[PDB]
C-alpha cells in the first residue's frame, strides 16, 4: 500500500558501469530532454485566438448579475431579501415599498461588482429566478463606481441578456 | 491531428512515445455541448408513509 | 431515471505507471561512433 | 586606420543610442522613483557594505591559471622550431604543472567554497 | 488578589524596565531619523517619544506595565531592524488628519460626537 | 567607402538581434506548446519595432545612490563591445582582417564583462551587486578553459588568424577531429554568454533582473541587444571554428549563406537549450568548469599538442 | 494643417508602440495570480499580444494588481508602482483589487487599489476568467491606442 | 578623570547645554525634581547626557539615586581616581 | 476678476514652494550650467517663500470662511531672505557646490531668447528672470496666512524635504541638523 521513490541502487556490472559513463561524458538524458522539447515544437500549439474565438463554457457559468422579467414584461423581484441575506460578501442591498398598482417590488436594488464574489448563492436562493448570475464576463470598466450597479444597470442586463439566459436556465433548470 | 506523416514521424521520434494516440488537443470524441435533459433520482426520505423526521 | 452515470462494462483502461521506455544505443556502440570520428578527422 | 575608425563608429553609436535615449522621451522625476530597489520595501542598510566572497581562493587562482594561457599560447607557433622533442618536451611539461596544480587544489579542498 | 507576575514582582522594578526602555528609544530616535531619512528633526522624534511613554504614565498593575514594555520592545525591535519603514513610523505623527474639535462649540457646530 | 563597409556590418546585425527577438519569443513559444508573438505584425515580424520604439520613449530613470558617470558608461562599453566582435569574422572575408583575430576576440570577450560589472556596481542596489559579482564567478569559470578550448583547436590551424580556419576545414569539418573540445566550447560560449542553463546574473527567480535591475528602458535597451549580438557572434565564431563551409573564391556568397544557415542552427540550438533546462546554482557552474570541463581540457591540450608532432600533421602558419 | 498630421501620425505610432509592448511586472497577490498564470498560460497566451513578464519594475510598463491588497503591503505596492517608469499602467484584477472584495469589511484590507495606485482598468470577477483577464488587458490597449499626448502638446 | 573641579564644571556644561532646566537655579546643589520642576524622563536623559559627555556607560540602579549634580559629580568621583 | 465677481477672493503667494515646484528646483536645478548667474550676485532683491501646504490650507479655510467674501489675501512666509542667501541655504541643503558670479543686463536678458529656442518647456526664460531678481513687496493691509489661523511653516523645516532629491549619494543619508540657517532681514 506504499511504495518507495528513489530506492534503485544502480547495477554495477562493467555494461551498466560504462552505460553511465557514457551518459555522464555524452550527455544522454540532455539530449532526451531536447528532444522533447522539439517534439513539442512540431505540434499544433493550444492558442485559441482571442478575441476572435471564446474559450468553451458550461451553462452552469457565474458571470454578470442580471434580472429577469416574466414573459408578461412583469420583473421578477417581489423584495423578498433572500438574495442579500445569503451574500456572503453583503454585495446586495435592498430596499423596497409597495408600489402603485399595491404590488410588492423593490425601490433600490444595488449589487456593488467589487465586492460580489460571482459565488451564484444569489441566482439559487432567489425563489422565483428574479437575480441570475448571466454569462456575460467581458464587462470591464475603466472606473471603479462603473462596477457599483443600481437596479437600473440589472434590469438592462436582464433586457439585453435574457435571450440567453432564458437557454441556459432552460438547459439548466432540471439540475436544481 | 493534421499534422504530416513527416512530422508526425519526427515528433514520435523526439518524443520517443506514440503521441497521436493519445493528444492533448480535443476533438470530435468529447462529449456534446448540448447534453439531452436529465431525470435527478430522489433521495430515501422522498416517501409518503414510515417518513416521521423524529425517527 | 437519467444521471451521469458510467457504462455498462465500465470504462476501459487507464495507464498510471512510469512508461520511460529506455531508447539510445549502448554505452559502448556510442564511444565507438565517437572515436570513429576522432580518427576520419585525424586522418 | 581602419581599426580606429571602427572603434570611433561603435562607441559613437553605443553613444548616440544613449543620448537619444535621455533626452527624447518625458521625464518625471521625484524622490521615489529613484529609490533603491529592495522588492517593494526599503533596503537594510547600503549596498556599499562587504559583500563577502566565499569563492576566493579559487578567484586567485584564476590569476595563477591566467598566466599558463600566456605561456601556453604560442604552441601553434613553437610546434614550426626545429628543436621538436625539447618543444614537445616542455610543453606537456607546462600543461603537466598546471595539472600538479589543479590537482593539489583538489586535494587541499580549495576548489569548494568556504562555509 | 494572588496573581502571576510576568517580569516585574512590583512596581519598582516595573518603573527600572520603563526606565531602560526609554534609554533605548532615546538612544534609537537619531538612527531613525537617520536610516529611514525621514523630514522631521532628532528632538521632534524625542518629543514623540515622549509623549508615546507620558500616554501611559496613570498605571498601576505591574502586569499591565510589563505588557507595554513588552510592546514597546517589540516596537523597537521591528525599529532597529528595518521592518517598519517610513510610513510605519511617521503613523506615530497624525499629520494628515485634521485637529479634531475640542471644545464644546465647534464640536456641536461639526457634528453629533460628544 | 570603408565607412559605408562598416555601417553595412553595424545596422543589420543590430536588425538581426532585433528579428532575434521575434525569433526567439515565437520558438520559445512553439516549444512550450504556445504561440509566439503573431498579432502585432503578419506573423509577429513587427512585434521587434515595436520593442524598440517602446524602450527608447520610456522614461530613462537615473537612481539617486548610482554612480552616474560609470552608470551610463557600462552600457555604452556594452554596446561597443558587441558591435566590436565582429570585425575580425570572416564572412568569409572580415571587416578587419587580422594576424592575431582570435586573441582579439578573446580579449574582448574579457573586457566585455565590466560592461556588466561596472553595471551592477555602479547601480547602488542589493540585487545588482549580487548578479555583478555572480558574473565573476561565471566568468573565472569560463576564463579559464576558453583559451584553452581555443587554443587546441588553433593546433590543428596553424596560427590565430580567422581567416585561415576555412582554408583548415576544406577537407573536413573541425568538429570531426575535435568533438570534445567542441561540445565543451559549446557549453563555454553558453556560459560566456549569460545565456540559460548559465544565466546566472540575469537570474529572473534568483535575483530580479539581477545586474540590470535597476537599468529602466533606453539604457536597458543596450543590454539587452549587447547580450543578443553576443550570441549572434558567439554562434557565428562558432560556426567558424567548427563548422566551416565551402568558400569559393570567385563566389563569397555560397559561403555567406551556408555559414548564416550555419549560425542560424546554433542560434536555434541556444534557443533550444533555454526552452528545456533547469538553472544551475552558480557553485555547480564553478564545480563544472574547474572539476570537470578543466582537467579533461588539459587532457585534450596535452593530446592536440602531441599528436601533429606523432603523425606529422604540424599545420603551417602561413 | 501639415503639424497637426505630423502630430497625429506620431501619436498613433507611439499610442502602437506602447499598446503592443506592454511588458506587465510579475506581480501577483493572491487566487488572482492563478488566473494571470493562466492568462499566461498556452491556450489565452498573453505573449502574442506583445505581453511579456518583466520581473523588475524599472523595465515593465502595466502594473497588475492581481489579489488582495491588505494593510501590511500597501506601501510595498506604492512604491513598486513608484519605481516604474512613465508612462505606468494599473490593471485591477479581482474584486479585492478592485473594492475591498470578500474580504471588504476585514481590518487588514485596503478596500480597493484605488486608495494606493491611480487604476486605469478595472477587471472583474473572484477571480475574473482569464479570458475576461484577457479582456481587460485588450481593453487597456484600446485605451492606449486613443491617447492623444503630441495632439494636446501640438495643441497647447 | 583628571581633576574633580573639571568634572564638576563638566556636569554644569551639560546641564547648561540641557534646554529644559532654568539656567539661573542651576546650582550644584539643586534638586531636579523638587527645585528644578522636572519629570522623571527628564532626569533619565540627563543621565544619558552624562553618558554622552563622560563616556562610561550608568547603570539603572547608581543613576535613579542621582537627584542633584552633587551626587553626579561624586559618583564620577567614585567611578575614577581624582 | 474683482470687477466682475464683486465676493471674489483673491490670495496672493508670494512664492510657493514644495515638492513639485519651480522655486527651489529652479534654484537647485542650475548647477551644471556654470555656476548659478545672479544680478549684484542676487543681494538687492528680498523675498519671503510660503509653503504649499499652508497656502492650501488658507484657500480651504477661505472656502469655509463667510468673512472671506470680498477679501483679498496675500500669503507669504514667517521669514524675509535676500535672494543671494536663499540660493546659499538651498544649495547648502543640496549639499552642492557654490560658486557664483554676477550677471548684467547685458545678456541675461539675452539668455531667454538662447533658452527658448526649441518648442519645449523653456528651463528659463526672460520672465522668469525678472520675477527671480523681483523682491516681494510686503503689505500689511492685506491679511495673510496667520489672519486665517494658518500657521506659516518656515523654510527650515520643508527645504530638506524639497531639497533631499538633488543630493548624489555621497550625502543623501545625511540630517536636517546639517545646515546653518538662512540670515533673515
Ligand atoms: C524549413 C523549410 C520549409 C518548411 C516548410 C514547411 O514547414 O512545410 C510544412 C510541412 C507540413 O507541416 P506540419 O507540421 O505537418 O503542419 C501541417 C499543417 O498544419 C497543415 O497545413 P495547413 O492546413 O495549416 O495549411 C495552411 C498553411 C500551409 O502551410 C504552408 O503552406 C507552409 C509554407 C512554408 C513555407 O498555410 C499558411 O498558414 C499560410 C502561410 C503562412 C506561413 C508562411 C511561412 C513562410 C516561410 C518563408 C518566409 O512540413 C513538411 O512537410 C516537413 C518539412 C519540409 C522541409 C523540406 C526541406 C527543406
Ligand atoms: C531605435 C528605436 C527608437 C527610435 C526613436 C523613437 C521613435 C519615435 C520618435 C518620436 C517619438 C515622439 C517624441 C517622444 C515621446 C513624447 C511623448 C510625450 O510625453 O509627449 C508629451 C511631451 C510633452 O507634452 P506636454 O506639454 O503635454 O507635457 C506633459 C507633461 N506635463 C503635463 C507634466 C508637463 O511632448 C514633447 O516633449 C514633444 C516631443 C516632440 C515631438 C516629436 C518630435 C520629433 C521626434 C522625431
Ligand atoms: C558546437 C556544436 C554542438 C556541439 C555538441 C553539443 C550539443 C549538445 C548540447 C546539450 C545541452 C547541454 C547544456 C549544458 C549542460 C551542462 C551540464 C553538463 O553536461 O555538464 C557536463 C557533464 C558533467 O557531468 P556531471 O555533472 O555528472 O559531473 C559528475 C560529477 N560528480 C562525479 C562529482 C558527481 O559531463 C562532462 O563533464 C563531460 C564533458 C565532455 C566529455 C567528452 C569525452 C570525450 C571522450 C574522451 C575519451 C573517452 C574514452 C577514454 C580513452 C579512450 C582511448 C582510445
Ligand atoms: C533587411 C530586411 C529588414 C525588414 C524589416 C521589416 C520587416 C517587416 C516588413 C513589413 C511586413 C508587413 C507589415 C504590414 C503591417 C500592416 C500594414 C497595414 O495595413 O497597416 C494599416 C495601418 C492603418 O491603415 P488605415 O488606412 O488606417 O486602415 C483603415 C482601413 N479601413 O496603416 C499604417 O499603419 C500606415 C502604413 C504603415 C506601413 C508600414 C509597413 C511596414 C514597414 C516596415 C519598415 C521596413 C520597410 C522595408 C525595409 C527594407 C527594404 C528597404
Ligand atoms: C518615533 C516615535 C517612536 C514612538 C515609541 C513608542 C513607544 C511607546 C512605549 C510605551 C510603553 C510605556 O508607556 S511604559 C509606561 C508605563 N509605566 C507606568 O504606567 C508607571 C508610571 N511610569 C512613570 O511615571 C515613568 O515616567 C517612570 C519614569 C517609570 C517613573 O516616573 P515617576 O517619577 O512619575
Ligand atoms: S454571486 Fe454571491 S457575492 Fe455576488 S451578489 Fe450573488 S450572493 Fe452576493
Ligand atoms: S432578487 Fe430574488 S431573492 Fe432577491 S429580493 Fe428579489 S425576489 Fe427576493
Ligand atoms: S477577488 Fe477573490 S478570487 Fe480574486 S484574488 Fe481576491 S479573494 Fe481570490
Amino acid at each position: 500500500t506504499y511504495k518507495y521513490v528513489n530506492l534503485r541502487e544502480p547495477s554495477m556490472d562493467m555494461k551498466s558501469v560504462t552505460d553511465r559513463a557514457a551518459q555522464t561524458l555524452l550527455w544522454t538524458e540532455l539530449i532526451r530532454g531536447l528532444g522533447m522539447t522539439l517534439s513539442y515544437l512540431f505540434r499544433e500549439p493550444a492558442t485559441i485566438n482571442y478575441p476572435f474565438e471564446k474559450g468553451p463554457l458550461s451553462p452552469r457559468f457565474r458571470g454578470e448579475h442580471a434580472l429577469r422579467r416574466y414573459p408578461s414584461g412583469e420583473e421578477r423581484c417581489i423584495a423578498c431579501k433572500l438574495c442579500e441575506a445569503v451574500c456572503p460578501a453583503q454585495a446586495i442591498t435592498i430596499e423596497a415599498e409597495p408600489r402603485a398598482d399595491g404590488s410588492r417590488r423593490t425601490t433600490r436594488y444595488d449589487i456593488d461588482m467589487t465586492k460580489c464574489i460571482y459565488c451564484g448563492f444569489c441566482q439559487e436562493a432567489c425563489p422565483v429566478d428574479a437575480i441570475v448570475e448571466g454569462p456575460n464576463f467581458e464587462f470591464s470598466t475603466e472606473t471603479h463606481e462603473e462596477l457599483l450597479y443600481n437596479k437600473e444597470k440589472l434590469l438592462n442586463n436582464g433586457d439585453k441578456w435574457e435571450a440567453e439566459i432564458a437557454a441556459n436556465i432552460q438547459a439548466d433548470y432540471l439540475y436544481r | 491531428a493534421s499534422a504530416t506523416r513527416l512530422i508526425q514521424g519526427l515528433r514520435n521520434w523526439a518524443s520517443g512515445r506514440d503521441l497521436q494516440a493519445k493528444l492533448q488537443l480535443r476533438y470530435q470524441e468529447i462529449s456534446k455541448r448540448t447534453q439531452p435533459p436529465p431525470k435527478l433520482p430522489v433521495g430515501p426520505s422522498h416517501r409518503l408513509s414510515n417518513n416521521y423526521y423524529c425517527a | 431515471v437519467k444521471q451521469d452515470m458510467p457504462p455498462v462494462g465500465g470504462y476501459g483502461p487507464i495507464d498510471y505507471k512510469r512508461n520511460l521506455p529506455r531508447r539510445g544505443l549502448s554505452g559502448y556502440s556510442m564511444f565507438a561512433v565517437g572515436i570513429g570520428a576522432l580518427l576520419f578527422g585525424y586522418w | 586606420m581602419n581599426l580606429m575608425i571602427t572603434l570611433l563608429t561603435n562607441f559613437t553609436l553605443a553613444t548616440l543610442l544613449v543620448t537619444i535615449a535621455f533626452w527624447l522621451p518625458q521625464l518625471n522625476v521625484y524622490s521615489e522613483k529613484t529609490s533603491p530597489y529592495e522588492c517593494g520595501f526599503d533596503p537594510m542598510g547600503s549596498a556599499r557594505l562587504p559583500f563577502s566572497m566565499k569563492f576566493f581562493l579559487v578567484a586567485i587562482t584564476f590569476l595563477l591559471f591566467d598566466l599558463e594561457i600566456a605561456l601556453l599560447l604560442p604552441l601553434p607557433w613553437a610546434s614550426q622550431t626545429t628543436n621538436l622533442n625539447t618543444m614537445l618536451t616542455m610543453a606537456l611539461l607546462l600543461i603537466f604543472l598546471l595539472a600538479v596544480s589543479l590537482a593539489y587544489e583538489w586535494t587541499q579542498k580549495g576548489l569548494e567554497w568556504t562555509e | 488578589t494572588s496573581v502571576k507576575p510576568i517580569f516585574s514582582r512590583d512596581m519598582n522594578e516595573a518603573k527600572r524596565r520603563v526606565r531602560e526602555l526609554y534609554r533605548a528609544w532615546y538612544r534609537e530616535v537619531p538612527n531613525t531619523v537617520h536610516l529611514f531619512q525621514l523630514d522631521i528633526s532628532v528632538k521632534q522624534g524625542r518629543d514623540k517619544v515622549r509623549e508615546m511613554f507620558k500616554k501611559n504614565a496613570h498605571v498601576t498593575d505591574p502586569r499591565v506595565v510589563d505588557l507595554l514594555v513588552i510592546k514597546g520592545k517589540m516596537e523597537l525591535e521591528e525599529t532597529i531592524n528595518v521592518w517598519k519603514q517610513r510610513t510605519h513610523v511617521m503613523r506615530f505623527f497624525h499629520e494628515t488628519e485634521a485637529p479634531r474639535p475640542k471644545d464644546f462649540l465647534s464640536k456641536f457646530y461639526v457634528g453629533h460626537d460628544p | 567607402m570603408f565607412m559605408i563597409n562598416v555601417l553595412t556590418l553595424i545596422i543589420p546585425i543590430l536588425l538581426a538581434v532585433a528579428f532575434l527577438t521575434l525569433v526567439e519569443r515565437k520558438v520559445l513559444g512553439y516549444m512550450q506548446f504556445r504561440k509566439g508573438p503573431n498579432v502585432v505584425g503578419p506573423y509577429g515580424l513587427l512585434q521587434p519595432i515595436a520593442d524598440a520604439i517602446k524602450l527608447f520613449i520610456k522614461e530613462p530613470l537615473r537612481p539617486a545612490t548610482s554612480s552616474i558617470s560609470m552608470f551610463i558608461l557600462a552600457p555604452i562599453l556594452a554596446l561597443t563591445l558587441a558591435l566590436t566582435m565582429w570585425i575580425p569574422l570572416p564572412m568569409p572575408y572580415p571587416l578587419i582582417n587580422m594576424n592575431l583575430g582570435v586573441l582579439f576576440m578573446l580579449a574582448m570577450s574579457s573586457l566585455a564583462v565590466y560592461s556588466i560589472l561596472w553595471s551592477g556596481w555602479a547601480s547602488n542596489s542589493k540585487y545588482a551587486l549580487i548578479g555583478a559579482l555572480r558574473a565573476v564567478a561565471q566568468t573565472i569559470s569560463y576564463e579559464v578553459t576558453l583559451a584553452i578550448i581555443l587554443l587546441s583547436v588553433l593546433l590543428m590551424n596553424g596560427s590565430f588568424t580567422l581567416s585561415t580556419l576555412i582554408i583548415t576545414q576544406e577537407q573536413v569539418w573541425l568538429i570531426f577531429p575535435a568533438w570534445p573540445l567542441a561540445m565543451m566550447w559549446f557549453i563555454s560560449t553558453l556560459a560566456e554568454t549569460n545565456r540559460a542553463p548559465f544565466d546566472l546574473t540575469e537570474g529572473e527567480s534568483e535575483l530580479v533582473s539581477g545586474f540590470n535591475v535597476e537599468y529602466a528602458a533606453g539604457p536597458f535597451a543596450l543590454f539587452f541587444m549587447a547580450e543578443y549580438a553576443n550570441i549572434i557572434m558567439m554562434n557565428i565564431f562558432t560556426t567558424t571554428l567548427f563548422l566551416g563551409a565551402f568558400h569559393n573564391p570567385y563566389m563569397p556568397e555560397l559561403y555567406t549563406i551556408n555559414f548564416t544557415i550555419k549560425s542560424l542552427l546554433l542560434s536555434i540550438t541556444f534557443l533550444w537549450i533555454r526552452a528545456s533546462y533547469p538553472r544551475f546554482r552558480y557553485d555547480q557552474l564553478m564545480h563544472l568548469l574547474w572539476k570537470n570541463f578543466l582537467p579533461l581540457t588539459l587532457a585534450l591540450c596535452m593530446w592536440h599538442v602531441s599528436l601533429p608532432i606523432l603523425l606529422s600533421s604540424i599545420p603551417p602558419q602561413t | 494643417s501639415r503639424g497637426e498630421y505630423v502630430v497625429a501620425k506620431l501619436d498613433d505610432l507611439i499610442n502602437w508602440a506602447r499598446r503592443s509592448s506592454l511588458w506587465p511586472m510579475t506581480f501577483g497577490l493572491a487566487c488572482c495570480a492563478v488566473e494571470m498564470m493562466h492568462m499566461a498560460a498556452p491556450r489565452y497566451d498573453m505573449d502574442r499580444f506583445g505581453v511579456v513578464f518583466r520581473a523588475s519594475p524599472r523595465q515593465s510598463d502595466v502594473m497588475i494588481v492581481a489579489g488582495t491588497l491588505t494593510n501590511k503591503m500597501a506601501p510595498a505596492l506604492r512604491k513598486v508602482y513608484d519605481q516604474m517608469p512613465e508612462p505606468r499602467y494599473v490593471v485591477s484584477m479581482g474584486s479585492c483589487a478592485n473594492g475591498g472584495g470578500y474580504y471588504h469589511y476585514s481590518y487588514s484590507v485596503v478596500r480597493g487599489c484605488d486608495r494606493i495606485v491611480p487604476v486605469d482598468i478595472y477587471v472583474p470577477g473572484c477571480p475574473p476568467t482569464a479570458e475576461a483577464l484577457l479582456y481587460g488587458i485588450l481593453q487597456l490597449q484600446k485605451k492606449i491606442k486613443r491617447e492623444k499626448r503630441l495632439r494636446i502638446w501640438y495643441r497647447r | 578623570p583628571l581633576t574633580l573641579e573639571g568634572i564638576k564644571d563638566r556636569v554644569l556644561y551639560v546641564l547648561k547645554l540641557y534646554d529644559k532646566i532654568d539656567p539661573e537655579k542651576l546650582s550644584v546643589n539643586s534638586h531636579f525634581m523638587k527645585d528644578l520642576g522636572l519629570d522623571s524622563l527628564d532626569q533619565v536623559e540627563i543621565i544619558m547626557a552624562m553618558e554622552d559627555e563622560f563616556g562610561f556607560e550608568i547603570p539603572d540602579i547608581d543613576a535613579e539615586k542621582l537627584m542633584c549634580p552633587q551626587e553626579i559629580v561624586d559618583y564620577i568621583a567614585d567611578k575614577k581616581d581624582v | 476678476v474683482r470687477e466682475t465677481f464683486p465676493e471674489a477672493t483673491i490670495i496672493k503667494p508670494a512664492d510657493i514652494f514644495g515638492r513639485e515646484d519651480r522655486f527651489l528646483n529652479y534654484f537647485a536645478n542650475i548647477r551644471w550650467f556654470g555656476g548659478v548667474p545672479l544680478i549684484s550676485l542676487g543681494k538687492k532683491t528680498v523675498k519671503q517663500p510660503v509653503y504649499i501646504v499652508d497656502v492650501t490650507k488658507g484657500i480651504i479655510n477661505a472656502i469655509k470662511d463667510p468673512d472671506a467674501r470680498g477679501k483679498t489675501f496675500a500669503f507669504v512666509g514667517p521669514n524675509r531672505y535676500l535672494l543671494f542667501d536663499l540660493v546659499q541655504y538651498v544649495f547648502a541643503v543640496a549639499h552642492r557646490p557654490f560658486l557664483p558670479y554676477p550677471m548684467p543686463h547685458f545678456a541675461y536678458r539675452w539668455i531667454g531668447r538662447l533658452f527658448e529656442i526649441s518648442p519645449f518647456e523653456p528651463w528659463t526664460t526672460r520672465d522668469k528672470v525678472e520675477r527671480i531678481h523681483t523682491t516681494d513687496r510686503t503689505l500689511p493691509h492685506l491679511p495673510g496666512l496667520e489672519d486665517l489661523g494658518v500657521q506659516a511653516t518656515p523654510l527650515e523645516l520643508k527645504a530638506i524635504e524639497v531639497l533631499r532629491r538633488h543630493r548624489t549619494y555621497r550625502w543623501l543619508s545625511s540630517e536636517i541638523e546639517d545646515v546653518q540657517p538662512a540670515k533673515t532681514v
